[PDB]
């Protein structure tokens, strides 16, 4: 019965397991998970202000105003923009946008337009302005884009449009204008009376002449005829200048950029889910203090780090081993 | 594990020491029990703690991918980014791995010295004043009250008063 | 006398060396080499699949086939295509391929085309189609690329051209056409009658309208004159329309793109090595177990990991002191 | 090395224990002979193997260079190419080798590690029965036969039957 | 009483520190620091050769010849250029330099220009050559760029121009010319005559023709009219030829290529700093043999490597004891 | 530390070694004095130095940023650039950062290993003939003179000879 001490470490119940480079599944007495593997699968507010949520609209859509796209004629501020992979309301005339990814990227350091009408629709006297088109239905009428104008030819005749606009705000101007591409050489007179023409725009930096081009296409959207779109940055101060004898898209509302900051547009299949969140993923929101997660690469917020693992755990504890 | 201490010469833990990491046990005429040894548990608890940090701390500027949009000509581009944006994703998800596999073996290890250097420091004050069993435990030679025990883990343990 | 046990380790004859951080060069017991340092240094089949050796040829010339390159008129299956850095027989009459780096880029994707014909010789009633060039030659005779046709004025008069195409088939079409760019205004006329001309591409995504550019130029090939190429690809559904009134170089042949998959476009100056491999780089096969090689940084197939390095040696065993 | 034991206290290492990594000579009466310790060796083979098998499959998902070609007119972004692909391959050759190079460091000091172990298992086996003379040999005060040589190797030599 | 022997280690005055994983600020008998965090703040000399300091004027100022830039008409052999982030003087006729980037990268690995004449004034017996801007002043007076040449009528007309050179140099040569981009038809007329205006220009690979655009524009710099350069790179043995019947900006000197090797674009407010370094940074040179740095990511020399850190040090000795 | 010798059952370091890294404290009758142990601290310097060399060298070819630039409309590989380029300088940064980390925790227990390694070379050759103070000395039983510390410290003490 002589007394005694003994040295020894201590020893639990947990199952808790880590990895090393030498031995896998160590059972250790303490370990901390540092990987965030849930989110909520929604959409929500990031940091209390609400994303723009184009639902079957394209950028394009919104920007030029597809009539399908009234719901975002004048929308409020954002934090971030969800886009559909494939949106079906695009450019409902047929065509394309020219730079539309440079143009893209400029949204996504944008927060907040705000629309102003820059030329009246009812300012074109000698020029037809009710252009319309069944490749843009509203309400089951042919209809057009809401921020540009179809002029075509009155009395049949279409006179030189010299047409200038003056930024006078303090803001950034998104202006936006178009060339309609006709089907055949009789179609161009039809609408326009003149058989060859152009549209030259200038600005302290743009300095443009565009011709039509006449080609026997597909038809898209029930239409063979196209229309071209181009945008520039109109800064304070300078003026737009428009000259016209044809096939002119008019501009008739532009976009002062009143709100710059981070934003991103977002691809999802997603809906808006009424919450709010710090952190912001196109599958799902996280909320969470783990220093990395594995949820989707593209986050925007105050995020973890992203990782491809399945799994990280940190032994804090010891190689668990209880007596027996 | 590298230092032969734990689940080596010390067989197995003590599920009854809830005290702290590491610790004693003793058994006199007044009684047994387990007690922690507050020094080397602090310690341990700091030198781990400060490693989580160190581990989240490093990794903070991270790469941040960004979605990026390419026209149907713009293929070869679009597959730079593509190609760099996972190489970088693959970079970053392997130092994450790596890290968390060497420095959670060097925390197995540190745990293993630190009982190690613990059983030598009680090994160091008794001398041949008490017998070593060789599975972690001491017989003292002469009898070692609470007062006595408590110097052995203070680390004051009066050799030549009991030789 | 006394009875005596000892504790010991292992040692042998090994003098393979590793590396640590702390020292260079420590002899051990055992070591695994993880890195392939050998290559055949051939161009072989790929798990059973030959590749497309272009010889002399590039991808241009082979597509709209240069009359030199008929070796390759319809090429089978393969698996990957090797070009030399700069191939002798590429657009025999000077000029250019429109956004060829991203059509080779496709090309990267595609295991065969099956090339067919789309717009017959026969169709052309009121234009001349016999156009040929010395910048061409077959058999040291003027020819012209097989798989477009130079139209050129008929009795005087070249009449507005409109072909259309509607893709039929199951397969994308790669469909290919130029525009011919002279030399001066009299040389315009003389091929062309019109003075002032157009070729007008539409589809259901493609809006082209070319016009001719005359510019004075030097002699490439023996020729001033210059051709530029164009591409698109055709959707199943889809129609493709011509309008032309001059210097229009007309598709003959187009290419369905019946096998996608893996493929890649190889640079190197070695021709087929009559072997087979699982892993192959510009510079030959590797045929190995380890993980990593450092042949070179262009492999195709199922390949260890490429790294720069010159070795790569785990320790294994112990430290082997003499 | 780290523990001292390899090239340490124990001078060099056996040419004529061919059966495994770590082990015993014994010389008693009978005669004398080499005899490779299973436990360690086989646990030290495990350790090794685990540790070749997780450098590669960490190593696993890293980056692959793919030929993109560009005109006279695209040098920027042929250089930028060229530079991210270079890029990758320079960080993934950096964490090849020095994974290697610490790893190897690492591997060497376990078998140290593992020798001195040993020699510690069987210094608490005997206690005071054997005098350790300092080169990684117990000379024995008691006769210990072949049989208990064995017991010696197998963990199961008991101390109160010769003291 | 008794004799003893201790084992111990070294211990010193040291307060260097070092950090590890699991502790901070660790007291060290010796450490060392591997990171250069100093420079002199200066633009010098590339180990003797000086570098361009373009000052005030940007590349395309420099090559065109802006008359505010004439410090640079021949400028020497230099080691690497330096350019503000805004150079005042630019386009000074405002409009713009076509691939402008693309020729910027050019010339990161050239170090010597030789400029030539490769069309003399006294080619344009039928043109007036005097054409001048307010646009570009000089001395307070309207002038134009150096090397190129602004046609306009003489007589009431503006006959074709044909002009060819042959690089007969055994160097590339780079070739600049421009087109002018009139007000209004008028302004079209009053300058050129030829209402309906062209410039075409061939080489060997080159094929273009340029069409001037009207357009209603801003005033910069006093002015509406608008100029587009254009450049090419004419190989030894080939000839560039340029026809126009209006708003053509000639060529008068071009650069022949004589030294190429490693140089950059260095971006910076700082002057000529009269020094000599191995290593130099946009904000200042590093003389230094740490293996690290953190002064600037762009350099160019025998430099340290560049990382983010604001601190790294080794730990060499052993843990200090107070 | 790992080995536990330095701040461990050696409490503090010498002021009074200059001569070295790791080495002795002799006090007899000739008199006391610091000797430092040569082959020890020899072995140090070779390994410390190699490793800096090792990490230098390991650093060797690493990214290197270049100057690239982008017109108005080329802001999508503009941003591309910058991502690619602060990618590579924040990989290399961690890469550095954590190397000099991990390698001062391995130096530090380098040093703590070989004063343990010393310790043991010395207690393995007095045995019996000294007494363990357990503070890293030995007092001896038998009366060791100056040619007496020498021998351990060379290794040749001769144990047979002063058993008495
Ligand atoms: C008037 C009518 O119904 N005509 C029948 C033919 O259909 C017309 O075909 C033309 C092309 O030949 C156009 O597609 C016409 O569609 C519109 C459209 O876009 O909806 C009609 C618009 O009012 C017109 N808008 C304007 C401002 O001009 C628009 C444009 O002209 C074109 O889009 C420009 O390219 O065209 C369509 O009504 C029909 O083809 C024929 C049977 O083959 O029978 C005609 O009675
Ligand atoms: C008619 C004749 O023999 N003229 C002699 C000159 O040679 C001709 O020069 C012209 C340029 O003026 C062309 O280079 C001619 O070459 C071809 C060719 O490419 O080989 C001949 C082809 O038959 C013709 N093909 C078609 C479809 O028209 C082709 C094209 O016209 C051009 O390529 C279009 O750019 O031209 C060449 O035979 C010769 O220059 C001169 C001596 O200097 O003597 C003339 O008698
Ligand atoms: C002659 C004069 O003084 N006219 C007064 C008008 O000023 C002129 O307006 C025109 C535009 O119509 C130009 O801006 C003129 O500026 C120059 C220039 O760039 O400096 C003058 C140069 O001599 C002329 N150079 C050449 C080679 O032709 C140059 C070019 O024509 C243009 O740059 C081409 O785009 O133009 C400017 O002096 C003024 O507009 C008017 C008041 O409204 O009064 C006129 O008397
Ligand atoms: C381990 O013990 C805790 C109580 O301290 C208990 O919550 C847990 O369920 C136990 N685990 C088991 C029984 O698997
Ligand atoms: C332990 O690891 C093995 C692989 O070694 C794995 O298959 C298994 O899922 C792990 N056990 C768990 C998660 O319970
Ligand atoms: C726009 O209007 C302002 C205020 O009248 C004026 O100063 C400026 O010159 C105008 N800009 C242009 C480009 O004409
Ligand atoms: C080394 O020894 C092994 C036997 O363990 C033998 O197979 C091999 O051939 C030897 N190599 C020599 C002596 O070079
Ligand atoms: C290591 O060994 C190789 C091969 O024998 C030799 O070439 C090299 O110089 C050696 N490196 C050293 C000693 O650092
Ligand atoms: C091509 O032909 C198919 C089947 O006849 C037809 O349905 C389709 O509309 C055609 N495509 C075009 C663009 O005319
Ligand atoms: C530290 O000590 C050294 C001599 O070992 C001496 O040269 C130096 O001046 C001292 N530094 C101080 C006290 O700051
Ligand atoms: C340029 O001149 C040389 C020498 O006279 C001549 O050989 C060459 O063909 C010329 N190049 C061109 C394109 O005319
Ligand atoms: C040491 O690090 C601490 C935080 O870890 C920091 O506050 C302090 O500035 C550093 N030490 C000194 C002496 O500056």
């Amino acid at each position: 019965d002589p007394d005694q001490i003994c040295i020894g470490y201590h020893a639990n119940n947990s199952t808790e397991q880590v990895d090393t480079i030498m031995e896998k599944n160590v059972t250790v007495t303490h370990a901390q998970d540092i990987l965030e593997k849930t989110h909520n699968g929604k959409l929500c507010d990031l940091d209390g202000v609400k994303p723009l949520i184009l639902r079957d609209c394209s950028v394009a859509g919104w920007l030029l105003g597809n009539p399908m796209c009234d719901e975002f004629l004048n929308v409020p501020e954002w934090s971030y923009i969800v886009e559909k992979i494939n949106p079906a309301n695009d450019l409902c005339y047929p065509g394309n946008f020219n730079d539309y990814e440079e143009l893209k990227h400029l949204l996504s350091r944008i927060n907040h337009f705000e629309k102003i009408q820059i030329i009246p629709k009812s300012s074109w006297s000698d020029h037809e302005a009710s252009g319309v088109s069944s490749a843009c239905p509203y309400q089951g009428r042919s209809s057009f884009f809401r921020n540009v104008v179809w002029l075509t030819k009155k009395d049949n005749a279409y006179p030189t449009i010299k047409r200038s606009y003056n930024n006078t705000n303090q803001e950034d101007l998104l202006v936006l204008w178009g060339i309609h591409h006709p089907n055949d050489a009789a179609e161009q007179t039809r609408l326009y009376q003149n058989p060859t023409t152009y549209i030259s725009v200038g600005t302290s930096t743009l300095n443009q002449r565009l011709v039509p081009k006449i080609a026997t296409r597909s038809k898209v959207n029930g239409q063979s005829g196209r229309m071209e779109f181009f945008w520039t940055i109109l800064k304070p101060n300078d003026a737009i200048n428009f000259e016209s004898n044809g096939n002119f898209i008019a501009p008739e509302n532009a976009y002062k950029i009143v709100k710059k900051g981070d934003s991103t547009i977002m691809k999802s299949e997603l809906e808006y889910g009424n919450c709010n969140t710090k952190c912001q993923t196109p599958i799902g929101a996280i909320n969470s203090s783990m220093p990395f997660h594995n949820i989707h690469p593209l986050t925007i917020g105050e995020c973890p780090k992203y990782v491809k693992s399945s799994r990280l755990v940190l032994a804090t504890g010891l190689r668990n081993s209880p007596q027996r | 594990g590298l230092f032969g201490a734990i689940a080596g010469f010390i067989e197995g833990g003590w599920q009854g020491m809830v005290d702290g990491w590491y610790g004693y046990h003793h058994s006199n005429e007044q009684g047994s029990g387990y007690a922690a040894d507050k020094e080397s548990t602090q310690k341990a608890i700091d030198g781990v703690t400060n490693k989580v940090n160190s581990i989240i701390d490093k990794m903070n500027t991270q790469f941040e991918a960004v979605g990026r949009e390419f026209n149907n000509l713009e293929r070869r581009i679009e597959n730079l980014n593509k190609k760099m944006e996972d190489g970088f994703l693959d970079v970053w998800t392997y130092n994450a791995e790596l890290l968390v596999l060497m420095e959670n073996e060097r925390t197995l290890d540190f745990h293993d010295s630190n009982v190690k250097n613990l059983y030598d420091k009680v090994r160091l004050q008794l001398r041949d004043n008490a017998k070593e069993l060789g599975n972690g435990c001491f017989e003292f030679y002469h009898r070692c009250d609470n007062e006595c025990m408590e110097s052995v883990r203070n680390g004051t343990y009066d050799y030549p008063q009991y030789s």
